[PDB]
């Protein structure tokens, strides 16, 4: 029961750590397209959504 | 225009006819509010809408509209899943919404393209009593139906966590190649009892892979109605686009009955079959046709449904539609529940009317339906012989009968008594079945056929 | 046009609709959606328009056809399914990758794309010709043709031009006919209103046998050719199972099977199950599905197809029997066609009648039993053709006092009812004899009688045995069986036999679940002449339970004789059952000693 | 016996820990993804304030939204709400808005453009109208702000699945 | 506002509404009687006027009161009798000189005599408050204090005035929150929609027992707090007794008292009896009169006062959920409550249902007993309240299967009969093992067992031998004594002195209406300690008649711990308990020799 009140934080601490990646990829591939999404986002705007 | 009048939770609009069947309509209160609605009705310049939110606080010419130009049409992803939703599809936990990847109907199926190819390969749940007596297969509906005052909920609970600690063994011998999810729909549960099911998912492993949603009754109708469909969706798109099969657990089909019949005192419905709408077949069976295999043939809904019995007789309306409709049905009986039978599954009418075009072989015998019939047939003679021993007395009854009481006896605390953490194959019980029913000579054993009995009584 | 004046859930009202009947065919919006005109008022009509009413923009144009729902018949209708508004539902696989239609769908109403292959008849030109005459006919049954070609009714003349044996499409004319100038030429096809009967020159006394091939249903009451039967179900009754009897064993030419709202599951085992069955007619290509045409619908699937899909499939059986064909009609389930008159009355604002279905369900149940029958074929060579209908019903009151059961058992003629506690016991097709009757019987018995069968005696004494079983029953539940003689245990002993033995007959392989008339016959005999011995025997002195005792391995040899196959012994009765009277009645002496 | 029956117990309170752990942490990997989804909507809404302050690229646009939106009206008359420099810009091209409504539809052009004396947030609006009819009781907030917003809905499904699927 | 356009009985029309929600509250003509909007169709709404038209005239103005239909919960709400729409009716005593109020005429919803001493919470100038934060809290009776001022829910903001301490009115002001711009002003007392339940940061699943004591009803089916509860009633056969005791022996934070719709002379029984009783935790001030605040509507009064009367208690409570109480709502009875919506359904001219009760029913009943549990409050803080609700009900329509009953059966989780035999008895509650259930056992025991007691193991042996006690007694009439010996003689004695000391009580001691947790295990372990070493005794070779005149004096004296002391070894632990383990053991060697 030990290690299930103070060995279930370090699953937390795996948790954390790996979604460091994720939320750099994210960033990464979200910053390069983020122009060309704009562009089809302001043609379908001012025109009928 | 403005909102002309207001009739329960349906609101009379003034409008103009042009929006299209389905599509939102948003009214502007000067409360700050903005409530969703969706057409019922469209009309001559008027239409008729039920709200998502409320059903009150709607004032007259103070109120305004203005539309969306979108049908209602369900944002669907298999990003919702691992997460806990209310019954219009929103977290409950506040944070990132379900959004889409697809929109997909609820007023009517999408693609429609349910089964050409009979559900036959089984499914397992880890429990003798519905598998054997009762043959469930991947497209299949088998309902359970149990009478008030019953844990229909705790019967559903060890469905659940047993079904995918069998499906590796299972995986062995032919019956799932393909990720399994599960999806929960609550109408009018309790919220100590939702607890209980998102805690039986933790169990399993398939907390991760399941979508809940919980609709009270003290939140308005017209999200409870939703609720359902909202599953059904959800459900065929994993099924659909990654192949899976996902069981579909729908609590309670009576609760979803009552929401329908307020909707109709508040129409110009009359209520048909005992003060329930005479459309009640349109909407069961809105239900029931997505159900069955899906294109590609590895995907598939598998159903599920639980109905208590709300004045707990099988001649009431509600249970003898949904009976139809349905392949089948589980019988749970009170007067086990009581005696600390557990699970309570009385077998005196449980029957599944796939049961020799559920198996095959490779995985079952074919002699599992056979087993079925003996087992079924000497259960319901054994209970008219306990009948008979409960007025006349032992002395008086006859040799045949003093057999079959004995039959039942054995059946209720081995067969339908097992664990609620215990597992069990296909195979393994039907041993159990051969030694039960093996109280009884060849003559009197008839049910099947001297072949398969010469080897095994 | 039409202008849609309101879509209010699957009603929909438009305005300034001109030449509109009361069930005239329409086609709503830019979508074209399957409708139907139900009522007028005023200038406005309301149509219900029954195929997803969902994202229907309101102010599009109506579209008349200019006559009612209809069917297609000719050529490409066996061993492909359709549904209950007759478009085609495996066309439909090919092109939107779906099995059933969502909505948009706009297909021709048969395939007419294939071609199909044309013989003249012993018609020439300068020959006269009627309707209903057979001008050709296309090969398409499992050993004969099956879609005979028609002149169509009321139309008679003299062929201008007859085309000769070659293969056409549906589409192409191979036909002019000239009265009075030029009728219209025609096609391999026509069309034709399903709101109205295809004619025939007379209807006939239905007098001959309709095998079911279930042994207890045959029995207790046999079916004839133009019967009518009523059967209520309540779920898991092995209605399937029935169905798929009547599909094989049956002496029609045709089965027609429908589905009239069905759970979709179930109408995909039925189909893939019968190219694999092989005809008893020594059947190819498909041997069984060869003689089958599907009507199959799903729940939700557009109340129009439901409404509808009782009439269109007996207007296809009216067709083949205008050929002389014998078909049989299996609906499946009317129940549910009951249901979709419940919600029609509703919707409209219509009031309905007792028990808030309406009893303009009556009639129109009526007249869809009149358009079968027995008949003699339309058109001048005379054959004799059928039409038998056999229709499911359920409660819907969990009683057979509901208004349902109780109006399609007036008007029929064969009624076999359901047992939920028998059904308990493993027994399915489950009657009684309390429960059942057909008029018909007397004549069919005579018939039997012939072929080789004691049927007429045997009938008697099966309905007075099971009877008399149900009166001294209640005494012992009640009371005790150590109040009442031995005699009438006796009784119940000699009908439990029969209760195992005929009523489940549900069959795990064929043999099981099928039983031709001969075979039916000697299972009924053997039993009958054990109660006659039995009485007997005990009556001298012996006992009752050393009777049971010595008979013993005899009951389970008669038990076991449905698992065997009947093509064993001289014919059809098995040398089991011939060997088993003479060890009844080498049994008795030793009961009696 | 029983020692199984808690151990078990337990076994599923360490399994029951593992599951709101990783459940957590999917929904760190959706919202980070959500907070780079509506920072391309940051970028969509100042190149809006930027074309709205244009009087001469921003008329063909300010155009179509009012005749698009009289469309989603079909009155005969109708009410135009805007901003207080769009007004200018509404004044300077009535009779062409007029022209394309009667030209898009069976209808015979619009009677009358009043140009409203209300005015919306110059703060939190930038461009566009509220188009209304007569009496003002439909109106359709057919403003840059609301198509973008309206877009996102619908928008959403295509951008999740191009970049992250 | 609006002009009355019709008068039709009861149901009042008014036209000219141009903005009025389907909710709101109205005062109508110059009677100014009560009504509400239950649908409104165009500029003419439909309102129920729920008291009497008789001298309301067509074309009188009908004004908005502006807010809907909502009550008032403040401090002073203890030791007050209202009805569900909240009017004092001790004021009306005064005043009218009538406990029932006179139409046309309302009177402030919370006293305006009362002045109540408020003292600041933690919040300060300028500090930052969120929704559920405790603001300050003020006294609601002089002995303690209760209500404590949270800031209301959909408000949040800094607050630019913070009133210091002191005694202020009702009436007057303290507070005003700035966020928008001065949001509104705000008071001692808030409002909150009646059928709007307050709300929570979230719910808990209830494992905390009720405070009763009632010793039955703690070990054999564990009384819950935060549950469900349905109890059978006739009316005055024991059930309304039973909510009688239920508010005596209890001793919770609040106890909120709904008559729905009672006979009158149980109102009154109520109201005189309470301040006259004492609270079992030893508290004063007229005792249990001051821990209860009551909605007492008796049938005869206005059918708004009795809907709005489970509504009103319902947010009360809830709102205590909020404070961090503890709250027992007892509600007498849902089957009148049923009732007064099937007459507003028929006077409306709107369709009722199922059984002549409206569509609306299961919604409604459904939506009340969810809305009941245990919860932690909304706001940083987090105190922990629970809502138990127990509901009475009565056969209605005289049948106790129609849908009103067997709806809440399936809901509940809590069951404990009534029985007419057992209640002249003097067993209250009136139940067996078989009349009633807890399905919240589960959990329960599980939380008895951690705070000391060996609870789990024997609460089910306590089930176990009242069952077989009634089994064995079947056994002696049809089989005979022959059957019988004096292992099952001594299982009939257990459950003799169980049914003695659990089931029957009345409150004959102070000492017999509360028993602590750890005195309710005590007197289970001496019945199942006799039961085990009886047993072994007589097959060591002993008789029943002399185990049971050997046991004797040990027997008697755990009979008797009702009346004993539970302070006797401390405060909750009873000592005779602990010393009877080793006169058990000297007492089996008396026994067995």
């Amino acid at each position: 029961e030990q290690k299930n009140a103070g060995g279930v934080g370090e699953l937390e601490k795996k948790a954390e750590a790996g979604v460091q990646g994720e939320l750099a990829e994210i960033k990464k591939i979200a910053e390069k397209k983020k122009d060309d999404v704009v562009k089809i986002l302001i043609e379908t705007v001012i025109k009928p959504s | 225009n403005t909102v002309s009048g207001v009739n329960g939770p349906l609101v009379i609009l003034e409008k103009v006819k042009f929006p299209r069947y389905n599509e939102i309509v948003n009214l502007t209160l000067p409360d700050g509010t903005v409530r969703q609605g969706q057409v019922l009705e469209i009309r001559g310049d008027r239409a008729i809408v039920q709200v998502f939110e409320g059903t009150s606080g709607i004032d007259v010419k103070k109120t305004t509209v203005e539309f969306t130009g979108e049908s209602l049409r369900i944002p669907v992803s298999e990003d919702m899943l691992g997460r806990i939703f209310d019954g219009s599809g929103r977290p409950i936990d506040n944070g990132p919404k379900v959004f889409a990847e697809d929109y997909l109907d609820i007023n009517g199926s999408p693609i429609n393209p349910y089964a050409r190819i009979y559900p036959e390969e089984m499914i397992s749940t880890g429990v003798s009593a519905i598998d054997t007596m009762n043959s469930i297969a991947r497209g299949q509906k088998i309902p359970i139906f149990s009478a008030s005052g019953l844990p229909h909920n705790e019967i559903a609970a060890q469905i659940c966590r047993q079904a995918g600690l069998v499906r590796p063994t299972k995986d062995v011998h032919d019956g799932h190649e393909e990720n399994f999810s599960i999806v929960f729909a609550a109408m009018g549960v309790n919220l100590e009892t939702a607890r209980f099911f998102k805690q039986d998912f933790e169990e399993n492993g398939s907390l991760e892979r399941t979508s809940l949603f919980l609709n009270l009754a003290n939140d308005p109708t017209i999200e409870r109605i939703i609720t359902p469909r909202l599953a059904l969706t959800t459900a065929e798109y994993l099924a659909y686009q990654t192949e899976r099969h996902v069981l579909t657990i729908l609590t309670d089909m009576s609760s979803y009955a009552d929401a329908l019949r307020e909707v109709s005192a508040a129409r110009e419905e009359v209520p048909g079959r005992r003060g329930y709408p005479g459309y009640m077949y349109t909407d069961l069976s809105t239900i029931y046709e997505r159900a069955g295999r899906v294109e590609g043939r590895n995907g598939s809904i598998t159903q599920i449904p639980i109905l208590t019995m709300p004045n707990d007789d099988i001649t009431h309306p509600i249970p003898d539609l949904t009976g139809y409709i349905t392949e089948g049905q589980i019988f749970v009986d009170r007067q086990l529940h009581n005696k600390g039978i557990y699970p309570p599954i009385n077998v005196l009418p449980s029957l599944s009317r796939l049961m020799k075009s559920a198996i095959g072989e490779g995985m079952t015998r074919k002699d599992h339906g056979d087993v079925s019939n003996q087992l079924y047939a000497k259960y319901a003679i054994g209970k008219d012989a306990a009948a008979m021993k409960a007025v006349v007395g032992e002395e008086a009854l006859s040799i045949e009968d003093k057999l079959s009481l004995e039959f039942l006896e054995k059946f209720e605390k081995t067969f339908i008594t097992q664990g609620a953490y215990e597992d069990r194959t296909v195979f393994e019980s039907l041993d159990q079945a051969w030694s039960l029913l093996r109280i009884y000579p060849k003559e009197m054993l008839n049910r099947i056929s001297p072949k398969i009995l010469d080897e095994f009584y | 046009y039409g202008a849609i004046y309101s879509v209010s859930g699957p009603v929909v009202i438009a305005e300034n609709m001109i030449g509109c009947a009361m069930y005239e065919l329409v086609k709503v919006g830019h979508d074209n959606l399957v409708g139907e005109v139900i009522r007028i008022d005023g200038d406005k009509a309301t149509i219900q328009v029954y195929e997803e009413t969902a994202g229907l923009t309101v102010g599009d144009p109506v579209l008349r056809t200019g006559k009612p729902l209809s069917v297609e018949l000719g050529p490409g209708l066996m061993e492909t399914i359709y549904d209950g508004i007759q478009r085609p539902l495996k066309a439909i696989k090919e092109e939107s990758q779906s099995i059933y239609i969502p909505r948009g769908i706009d297909t021709p109403a048969l395939d007419r794309t294939i071609k199909w292959q044309f013989t003249p008849g012993k018609f020439q030109v300068g020959d006269h010709i009627s309707g209903g005459d057979i001008y050709g006919s296309v090969f398409e049954n499992s050993l004969i043709s099956s879609h005979k070609i028609l002149l169509p009714p009321r139309s008679r003349g003299t062929i201008t031009w007859i085309a000769p044996a070659g293969e056409y499409t549906l589409d192409e004319k191979i036909l002019e006919v000239e009265f009075d100038g030029k009728k219209s030429d025609f096609t391999l096809y026509h069309t034709w209103p399903v709101r109205v009967p295809r004619p025939v020159t007379e209807k006939l006394s239905a007098d001959y046998p309709l095998l079911t091939g279930q042994r207890v249903l045959d029995a207790l009451f046999p079916c004839v050719q133009g019967g009518t039967t009523c059967i209520p179900g309540a779920f898991g009754c092995g209605k399937t199972v029935i169905s798929q009897s009547l599909s094989k064993y049956s002496n029609s030419d045709a089965i027609i099977y429908v589905g009239c709202g069905e759970r979709g599951n179930e109408m995909a085992e039925v189909l893939m199950e019968f190219p694999e069955l092989y005809t008893e007619m020594s059947g190819t290509k498909e041997p069984i599905m060869k003689r089958t045409t599907l009507v199959a619908n799903t729940s939700n699937m557009p109340v129009a197809a439901r409404e509808a899909s009782i009439y269109t499939g007996i207007t296809l059986a009216e067709y083949f029997r205008d050929q002389g064909k014998n078909v049989s009609m299996i609906a499946d389930s009317s129940s549910r066609w009951a249901e979709a008159l419940r919600e029609i009355s509703g919707r409209l604002g219509e009031m309905p009648a007792d028990q808030g279905f309406p009893a303009y369900l009556g009639a129109k149940l009526a007249s869809f039993y009149e358009r079968a029958g027995k008949a003699v074929a339309l058109g001048s060579p005379d054959r004799t053709g059928s039409v038998s209908i056999v229709a499911a019903v359920s409660p819907a009151g969990g009683d057979f006092s509901d208004p349902v059961t109780t109006a399609t058992l007036g008007i029929t003629q064969v009624f076999w009812g359901l047992d939920k506690k028998l059904a308990q016991r493993k027994h399915f097709p489950s009657i009684n004899t309390s429960v059942s009757y057909s008029k018909y019987t007397n004549v069919l018995n005579k018939f039997y009688d012939s072929n080789y069968p004691e049927f007429p005696v045997l009938r008697d004494r099966m309905k007075e045995i099971l009877s008399n079983a149900e009166e001294l029953e209640q005494v012992v539940q009640l009371v005790g069986k150590s109040a009442l003689s031995d005699s009438d245990k006796i009784t119940l002993d000699v009908a439990t036999l029969i209760k195992e033995d005929f009523l489940q007959q549900n069959g795990y392989s064929t043999y099981d679940a099928f039983c031709p008339i001969w075979k039916t016959f000697d299972m009924m005999r053997a039993f009958i002449s054990y109660h006659d011995e039995a009485q007997k025997a005990v009556a001298n002195g012996a006992n009752w339970s050393k009777l049971a005792d010595s008979t013993g391995d005899v009951k389970h040899a008669v038990s076991s004789s449905k698992f065997f196959e009947p093509s064993r012994g001289e014919k059809e009765v098995h040398g089991e059952f011939e060997k088993l009277l003479s060890t009844m009645q080498e049994r008795f002496a030793e009961s009696t000693d | 016996g029983n020692f199984k029956s808690k151990l078990k117990k337990a076994m599923l309170s360490q399994q029951i820990t593992k599951s709101t752990i990783a459940n957590k942490m999917r929904l760190k990997v959706l919202s980070a993804r959500e907070q780079s989804l509506d920072g391309i909507f940051e970028e969509t809404k100042e190149k809006l304030s930027g074309i709205a302050n244009n009087r001469d690229e921003y008329k063909p646009i300010l155009q179509s939204l009012i005749v698009e939106a009289l469309l989603k009206l079909l009155e005969p008359k109708a009410i135009v709400k805007a901003l207080e420099r769009d007004v200018d810009l509404i004044e300077s091209m009535k009779d062409d808005i007029m022209r394309e409504y009667g030209e898009k539809a069976q209808r015979a052009p619009l009677e009358e453009i009043v140009i409203s004396n209300d005015y919306l947030n110059k703060d939190l609006v930038s461009g566009g109208v509220v188009v209304s009819n007569a009496s003002d009781k439909i109106e359709i907030n057919n403003t840059l702000e609301e198509r973008l917003k309206l877009l996102s809905e619908e928008a959403l499904p295509a951008i999740r699945l191009e970049l992250y699927g």
